């Protein structure tokens, strides 16, 4: 099968986004990627036992959307919300980040999964408890990466394509 | 009333229009001709008209079916005539029935005529956040989001007589702009120029210029700031950018994590920048984003956009040149 999944990574600034993209589509760790770019990346790869074609987001900025994010907000199909497991700030935005997408496209049942990044830092400041209780009550999987060493970083994304799969399913 | 003056202008009331921003601005004879945007909960389609002389705003009368509510749309002028194309089309609060468009609508100053221009041949991608304006009696649209990535085509369509007319695709050459949207346009002497804009992964403080003889892209080389000039303003996407008596004004947009209100002129001609200095007694506009500007005699017209959080703006400003 080959089908297309739009998919829009969302998170406070310098949580990890651009570098967690990176690392799914070129394998390597980026140190310091501009923290106001947004571009689309394209990756083709199996999941499930059908080849999938991901459409990806990573997403930048605080102003208005630009006419590609506003579309890929109402596009898009599932949404990553990262926070940094060593900033409690990130965590905090993520109800905020929720209601948004809830917002956007007018739905309670919305593909989404969220992320802790930066589990390889020793400074954690977020417990693990806290976002999986979060996560729980929203009804969405939470998954703990590291772009850095790339843990995790496979399963959260190809996670939230099975999400859109069972969504899609209902 | 002083040169170099910001005056705040009143702005339309609710009563007349919904505060709103991704809409058009046209000048026509001494009145400001505002069309679509959103006004945070909604796309409009309502066509609003400010006489600059009694600084009275209307809601434009209008008789034929007008385009579908929309926003980030181009709105262009040709002789007694207005001509709105593309935008992204739909209902926002349902999330539902969301497309680009590609068509291409006529208004009539005189007799507030709304007309489709129903062209037949191939098209265009249908559109939006793209650039356009008018030259040697064609619609030149350039760039945009189709919805599946930026572009950076380039075609023209004959605005004299809609029967013969159809669309063509410009072959463009030189150093074309990588892929942008939501960047102002703007034509002075026998050029076209594009400051800026959303163009993701490769967004600069780029100046180009668009050469309308020859079909010639080309970076300007204010590189030169090096050696003395001020440097370009910094790098931003919906902002508005106006021509007048050989210089380029770049006015607002937003620009990273900042909003910045720096007046930004280019001499065309010395090929150099320079911030204008406002008046003691000005009314500064606060900043903002995806506004749109028109010119009027001497002076520039600023009307709308959203103003920092996501407050929509119905202000209404006059920056007086000299
Ligand atoms: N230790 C660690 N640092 C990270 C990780 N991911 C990103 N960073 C760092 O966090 C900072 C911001 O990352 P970036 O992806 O650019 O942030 P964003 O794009 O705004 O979400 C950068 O300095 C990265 O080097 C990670 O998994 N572990
Ligand atoms: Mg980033």
């Amino acid at each position: 099968g080959m089908t297309e999944y739009k998919l829009v990574v969302v998170g406070a600034g310098g949580v990890g986004k651009s570098a967690l993209t990176i690392q799914l589509i070129q394998n390597h760790f980026v140190d310091e990627y501009d923290p106001a770019i947004e571009d689309s990346y394209r990756k083709q790869v199996v999941i499930d036992g059908e080849t999938c074609l991901l459409d990806i987001l990573d997403t930048a900025g605080q102003a208005e959307y630009s006419a590609m994010r506003d579309q890929y907000m109402r596009t898009g199909e599932g949404f990553l919300c990262v926070f940094a497991i060593n900033n409690t700030k990130s965590f905090e935005d993520i109800h905020h980040y929720r209601e948004q997408i809830k917002r956007v496209k007018d739905s309670e049942d919305v593909p989404m999964v969220l992320v802790g990044n930066k589990c390889d830092l020793p400074s954690r400041t977020v417990d693990t408890k806290q976002a999986q209780d979060l996560a729980r009550s929203y009804g969405i999987p939470f998954i703990e990466t590291s772009a850095k060493t790339r843990q995790g970083v496979d399963d959260a994304f190809y996670t939230l394509v099975r999400e859109i799969r069972k969504h899609k399913e209902k | 009333g002083t040169v170099h003056r910001w005056r705040r202008l009143p702005p339309c009331d609710e009563f007349v229009g919904a505060r709103r921003s991704k809409h058009t601005v046209v000048a026509y004879k001494d009145a400001i001709y505002v069309f679509g945007g959103d006004n945070g909960k909604t796309m409009l389609n309502d066509l609003l008209r400010f006489d600059v002389k009694d600084c009275s705003w209307c809601r434009a009368f209008t008789t034929g079916t007008p385009p579908a509510p929309r926003y980030h749309h181009s709105a262009v002028v040709y002789g007694s005539s207005m001509f709105v194309f593309g935008g992204y089309t739909g209902d926002i609060y349902s999330n539902s029935n969301l497309k680009n468009k590609n068509d291409l609508f006529e208004y009539k100053f005189a007799t507030g005529q709304w007309t489709e221009w129903k062209i037949e041949g191939r098209l265009p991608v249908a559109r939006s956040a793209h650039g356009a304006t008018v030259y040697s009696d064609k619609l030149w649209i350039f760039a945009g989001y189709d919805g599946n990535a930026r572009l950076n085509d380039m075609w023209t369509i004959g605005l004299q007589d809609r029967e013969l007319t159809c669309w063509e695709e410009v072959a463009q050459s030189g150093e074309i702009p990588p892929s942008c949207c939501n960047f102002p346009v703007a034509v002075c002497r026998d050029k076209m120029f594009v400051f800026s804009g959303q163009s993701g992964a490769k967004i600069t403080n780029n100046l180009f210029q668009f050469e309308f003889k020859d079909k010639t892209w080309t970076r300007i080389p204010t590189e030169h700031l090096l050696r003395g000039s001020p440097p370009p303003p910094q790098r931003r996407y919906g902002h508005t950018m106006v021509a007048f008596d050989r210089h380029l004004y770049v006015f607002g947009g937003a620009a990273d994590n900042t909003l910045p209100n720096e007046l930004h002129c280019y001499d065309v001609d010395f090929q150099t920048w320079e911030v204008v200095q406002p008046s003691s007694d000005s009314e500064l506009p606060s900043g903002r984003l995806f506004h749109a500007a028109a010119v009027i005699s001497d002076a520039m017209y600023i009307f709308g956009g959203t103003v920092d959080n996501n407050i929509r703006s119905g202000e209404m400003y006059r920056f007086q040149f000299s």
